[PDB]
């Protein structure tokens, strides 16, 4: 519809909203130092000065109108671009040959090179500030800062942390953290965004410092005079830029850049790891990254220290009495084969359970279940999804038929309303939450948060309701009853696409606004507001997590969320759907490949004689017909002499299963225990054999994130010592039992599995090369499914099922236990911290566990920060220091999982689990608090991000820069 | 079994480590076999030509 | 006899190939024996003349 003429030649414009966007697609040369597609226009560098109809204007912001005569080559437009560059060069010192950012991707470097610049009109003047090297992971060099505001745009509008601002009102502006405080003491969550988006070395990772270049190792005492000598000698910029380009090219010998998928959470961030030998220089995000783009959190951007930890297991360990003996791989494999065959012959195949890791790849999950079913002959397989989204997948299986999220993270950022129930979204799914925060902050997306703890999402929500623990289904059913009865339900959708409607409305009978107000504690008036916001929103994404599922009625509450979405017609359309946020990096993929007692890969039921027969023909052996034990059920079966062996890979069961006193008691009884891990975990201490496994960076394979997005990971480092990647170990164990498996690469395992799993039929490593991804179901033609239920629901009649659900009252511990111990995670730490405590930088700002006490409870019990208390439940006790904060209220406390001893939250939790999926009810834990010590150092240091002071704002405030006296627009330099 | 933490490491003797290190150098020579072979041919020509004896005498005297 | 095409190759083990490659490097040294011997004499004089120690110290410090 729009037709323009650039540089004389006329051509039609497609959907290019700006002149620069069109110039870029048209391959026309135009500087854009401050333009990053992920951030949008900023108008700070002033180097894109092109003539839009004779007027010199910044093309990054200029809207592409129909009939515009844009010129990007006249002497005046080029003289204006060089003027803008002169101010960038006045704020940035070029020293490329001895700069760690001279890796071919430096936007200042390549812009000076593209502009054929040989001299600098405004000489470089040092800014009157010192380098802020306080933070453990990155540093600020104000002298190299060009004040482009890319880091500010990222912190404010992409990450939505709001720490970074530019003090334009200052004599010599600079990027300030909070109200100009040192980086380490600020609210900086250490996401890495600001270092990623910075176009020069002004904001860089400390990992890059002195490592990337050949001459950057030279001490600053000798390197500084070298730069001053070179500056004086210099004939032209192009001469020394060629020298710097040759050195930049040489770096390709040392620095290895490898694509990987984050080993931490289910957001599924992919990025490149820059490694010089075994040292990780920086995690370099790429725009092509399907789930995250240039976004990362502290864990994926800087939490990789564990891979090189001196504590890494490099040799198999065989228990020799009161100690572990380092033994050869052959003896460890031979002993596992001898003992596994011994218990299989004497006690049966069902006396051996197998635990898959959701940290490990899809192929490794597939081989663990092929070992359990095809080699041992048992259906006793499972993964940490048991303690996680078993209730959420049970809910989706009952209503919409697919065990995954309805759509992509892109649909969440598009939603008109995001309902968040029991999910610390910015701490557990950081990059997924940046999409919600940006949509709410800038697009005006409605955000409803239902939670017992006031976390970032609750603080930023449009409506923050606080229901009583376990009462979530009561208000969810009431929203549906009110919307159905008030005629505000999507009757057109329910009609042709849903089943069991009248039986559903009959089950909603007790859930009246009065009952909901009584049981949940949310008043009827706000319940009306929730129902109206949900009903009036065109598209609603319902994101739920362990606040909903880690309960006795967790499967039912999850079903209620899906039922509500069916009622309001929020399925099969973009911007809407059910989003149970997937926990681990590969929990979705571990379940997708049959690491479940009831299902084989692709969620095909085990008891299905037709499915079993397919696998029998391919695997060449009969499959066990009867389902197996769950991850939780496994410790009960050891206690009753039924389970004589357990092969647990990458799972800290000795700390993460509920009631760890009972789990440890079971471990002493257990005949054979094989723990496969990268470290000697708490669980590994109870093992008879420990096998040294290699982490994500030391292997190839695929991970499936929260969006059912299958992503390939490339090997960064070779396996450390004699540690082998999990698939290689599982295969070698099976081969010791006569399996004869001949895989050479995980891609061989994937080819076999894609043929059998129907939802993975079209998945091939070729379709997943580089940043390419596939969302399941993937048919044999390679056509993926980014958005589920667009045409129909996967049921015989193509219609979803409304599922009658009842409230199951949360377990009551007793009158003596007056403290409701809420528990979860922390943004910076991953579970007990087996991986994140190895990261020194994370440990520096969060060195230990803490118990969040409300100011009310603190007043009543005389608690201050650092007060050692003793939470006692009918299952065990924890001794933990205290931290006062209004994040927690009244008698509900918060104990994060980041501890492996005295304060391990699972010493308090009980063996009570969900009635339908056996998911331990971790969010139903009560205890009584006894003061042990009064004075102690606060368990949260001053440098922790929670002790900050964000400065929220829309954008960079470039209008404040233009308001200065010294600001003269480069285009305005005509006369 | 019961919880244990103590690990008795495998004995890598001084002679065993020496063999590992020498074998690592042998493997590097094997990998750069063509480059070494070419260097030796080049060096042989420097000796046939006046070059190596001239340098031996320049430093010798 | 009847027509067959399948060829069962002889097993050249990793250690066997390593010996072959090392022996090839040994043979090259043997061929350039005089050149190597001359290089060593020249190198010995560079050390006596204090040229090698000077270079060792220049890079060392
Ligand atoms: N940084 C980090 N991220 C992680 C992980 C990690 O260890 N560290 N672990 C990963 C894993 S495996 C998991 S499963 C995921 C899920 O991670 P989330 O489920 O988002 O995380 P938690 O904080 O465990 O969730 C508990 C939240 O629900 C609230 N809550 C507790 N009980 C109730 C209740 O009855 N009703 C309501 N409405 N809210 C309630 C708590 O106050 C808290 O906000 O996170 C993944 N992401
Ligand atoms: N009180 C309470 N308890 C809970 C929870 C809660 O909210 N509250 N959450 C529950 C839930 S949702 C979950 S998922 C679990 C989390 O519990 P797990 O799934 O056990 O989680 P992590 O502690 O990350 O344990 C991962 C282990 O795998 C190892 N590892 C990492 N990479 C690799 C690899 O490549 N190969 C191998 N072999 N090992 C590797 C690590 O060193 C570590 O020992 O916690 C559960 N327990
Ligand atoms: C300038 C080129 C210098 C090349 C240095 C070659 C070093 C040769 C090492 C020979 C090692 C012999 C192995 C062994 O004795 O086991
Ligand atoms: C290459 C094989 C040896 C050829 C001779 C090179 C050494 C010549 C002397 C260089 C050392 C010096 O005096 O600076
Ligand atoms: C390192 C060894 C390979 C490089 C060979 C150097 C080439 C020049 C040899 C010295 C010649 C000379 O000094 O006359
Ligand atoms: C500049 C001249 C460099 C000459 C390089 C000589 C390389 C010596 C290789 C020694 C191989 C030893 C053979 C073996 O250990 O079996
Ligand atoms: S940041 Fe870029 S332009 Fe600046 S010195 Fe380094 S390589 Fe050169
Ligand atoms: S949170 Fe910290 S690291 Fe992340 S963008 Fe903001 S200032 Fe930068
Ligand atoms: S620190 Fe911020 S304003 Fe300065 S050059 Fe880097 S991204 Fe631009
Ligand atoms: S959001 Fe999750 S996947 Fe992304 S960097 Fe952080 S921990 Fe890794
Ligand atoms: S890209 Fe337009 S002013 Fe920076
Ligand atoms: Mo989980
Ligand atoms: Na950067
Ligand atoms: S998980």
């Amino acid at each position: 519809k729009k037709t323009i003429t650039i540089n004389g030649v006329e051509m039609e414009a497609s959907e290019e909203q700006t002149v620069l966007q069109l110039l870029n697609n048209s391959s026309i040369e135009v500087p854009q130092v401050c333009y990053h597609p992920s951030l949008g226009p900023i108008e700070t560098c002033d180097t894109c000065i092109v003539s839009i109809n004779g007027e010199l204007k910044r093309s990054c912001s200029a809207e592409l109108k129909d009939g515009d005569v844009i010129d990007t080559l006249s002497p005046d437009v080029k003289k204006a671009q060089v003027i803008g560059m002169d101010k960038i060069l006045y704020n940035h010192e070029l020293y490329c040959t001895v700069c760690d950012y001279n890796n071919g991707g430096c936007e200042i470097h390549n812009t000076v090179k593209e502009m054929k610049i040989n001299h600098q009109s405004i000489p470089f003047d040092h800014k009157p500030y010192h380098k802020d090297e306080s933070h453990p992971f990155y540093r600020y060099d104000p002298d190299q800062c060009i004040l482009c505001g890319r880091c500010v745009e990222a912190c404010q509008d992409v990450q939505v942390t709001e720490t970074l601002t530019i003090d334009w009102e200052r004599k010599r502006p600079r990027v300030i953290w909070d109200n100009d405080v040192p980086i380490n003491e600020s609210s900086c969550v250490s996401c890495g965004h600001c270092s990623t988006v910075c176009p020069c070395n002004a904001m860089m990772e400390k990992g890059m410092e002195g490592e990337a270049g050949y001459l950057t190792g030279i001490n600053n005492e000798t390197l500084r005079p070298m730069i001053e000598i070179t500056k004086g000698v210099e004939t032209g910029y192009g001469s020394i830029l060629a020298i710097s380009d040759m050195e930049s090219a040489m770096r390709d010998e040392r620095i290895k850049k490898t694509k990987t998928v984050c080993t931490y959470c289910g957001v599924g961030c992919s990025f490149d790891v820059w490694t010089k030998g075994r040292d990780i220089l920086k995690v370099e995000p790429q725009e092509e990254a399907p789930a995250n783009g240039i976004s990362t959190c502290v864990k994926g951007k800087f939490g990789w220290d564990f891979v090189n930890s001196e504590e890494r297991l490099t040799k198999p360990l065989i228990r020799e009495g009161d100690h572990f003996r380092e033994a050869e791989w052959e003896e460890a494999l031979l002993l596992i084969a001898s003992k596994f065959t011994e218990l299989k012959e004497a006690f049966g195949p069902d006396s051996l359970a197998f635990i898959t890791s959701s940290k490990c790849t899809n192929e490794e999950s597939y081989l663990m279940q092929k070992l359990a079913r095809g080699v041992i002959g048992t259906n006793n397989v499972d993964n940490c999804s048991r303690y996680c989204q078993s209730p959420a997948t049970a809910g989706l299986f009952r209503t919409v038929g697919y065990g995954g999220d309805s759509g992509s993270i892109t649909d969440i950022a598009q939603a008109d309303l995001v309902l968040i129930i029991g999910s610390n979204t910015s701490e557990s799914h950081p990059v997924l939450s940046t999409r919600i925060k940006r949509a709410h902050k800038l697009r005006g997306q409605k955000v409803i948060v239902a939670d017992i703890r006031k976390h970032e999402m609750a603080e930023r929500s449009d409506l923050f309701v606080q229901p009583r623990a376990g009462s979530d289904i009561v208000w969810l059913n009431a929203i549906a009853k009110y919307l159905i009865e008030n005629g505000k339900a999507d009757e057109r959708f329910l009609r042709e696409r849903v089943n069991g409607r009248d039986e559903y409305v009959k089950s909603l009978a007790p859930y009246t606004l009065e009952y909901a107000e009584e049981k949940t504690g949310i008043d009827q008036e706000t319940l009306i507001q929730m129902a109206e916001m949900i009903g009036q929103a065109d598209s609603v994404c319902a994101l739920w997590a362990m606040g909903v599922t880690q309960h006795i009625g967790g499967s039912d509450t999850s079903t209620a969320i899906s039922n509500l979405l069916l009622v309001t017609g929020n399925y099969g359309k973009p911007g809407a759907g059910s989003y149970p946020l997937r926990g681990h990096n590969n929990v979705q993929g571990a379940s997708d490949f049959g690491s479940m007692p009831d299902r084989l890969p692709g969620y095909e039921k085990v008891t299905d004689e037709q499915v079993r027969q397919k696998y029998e023909r391919v695997w060449g052996v009969p499959l066990p017909k009867e389902p197996g034990m769950t991850n939780h059920e496994m410790i009960e079966k050891i206690h009753s002499g039924q389970l004589k062996a357990m092969y647990v890979k990458g799972e800290e069961m000795g700390l993460v299963d509920s009631n760890i006193n009972h789990v440890h008691a079971a471990y002493e009884k257990l005949d054979f225990f094989v723990v496969q891990d990268i470290f000697l975990s708490r669980t590994a201490e109870f093992a008879d054999v420990v096998l040294p496994a290699s982490p994500s960076l030391e292997k190839e394979g695929t991970f499936t994130n929260t969006e059912r997005r299958i992503q390939r990971l490339y090997q960064v480092f070779e396996p450390l010592g004699e540690s082998k990647p999990d698939w290689q170990i599982i295969m070698e164990v099976a081969n010791k039992l006569g399996a004869g498996w001949l895989y050479e690469h995980p891609a061989d395992i994937m080819e076999e599995a894609a043929k059998l799993s129907p939802i993975y039929a079209g998945v091939t490593y070729e379709r997943l090369e580089g940043y390419n991804s596939l969302q399941w179901p993937v048919n044999a033609d390679g056509k993926d499914s980014p958005l589920l239920f667009t045409e129909r629901f996967p049921f015989p009649d193509g219609k979803a099922i409304l599922y009658p659900v009842q409230w199951t009252e949360p377990k009551e511990f007793g009158e003596e236990y007056d403290i409701h111990v809420n528990n979860g995670r922390l943004l910076e730490h991953f579970h007990e911290g087996n991986l994140t405590y190895k990261s020194k930088g994370i440990s520096e700002k969060t060195p230990e566990v803490f118990l969040e006490i409300s100011p009310e409870l603190a007043a009543e019990r005389g608690i201050q920060d650092g007060t050692l208390v003793r939470l006692t439940s009918p299952f065990g006790n924890v001794k933990v220091k205290c931290l006062i904060t209004d994040r927690v209220k009244g008698k509900e406390v918060y104990l994060p999982m980041n501890d492996s001893g005295e304060a391990a939250i699972n010493l308090l939790t009980g063996s009570h689990a969900d009635k339908d999926t056996d998911t331990p009810a971790y969010k139903e834990t009560s205890a009584k608090m006894e003061i042990l010590k009064h004075d102690g150092i606060s368990p949260l240091p001053k440098i922790n991000h929670r002790n900050g002071n964000p400065q929220p704002q829309i954008g960079v405030q470039v209008h404040k820069k233009w308001a200065r006296k010294d600001y003269i627009f480069p285009g305005d330099a005509v006369k | 079994a019961k919880a244990i933490k103590r690990i008795q490491k495998i004995e890598v003797t001084e002679e065993d480590q020496r063999k590992r290190d020498l074998r690592e150098i042998e493997d590097a020579l094997i990998d750069h076999k063509e480059a070494i072979l070419e260097t030796l041919h080049m060096l042989g020509h420097m000796n046939e030509r006046g070059v190596l004896p001239l340098l031996r005498g320049l430093f010798g005297q």
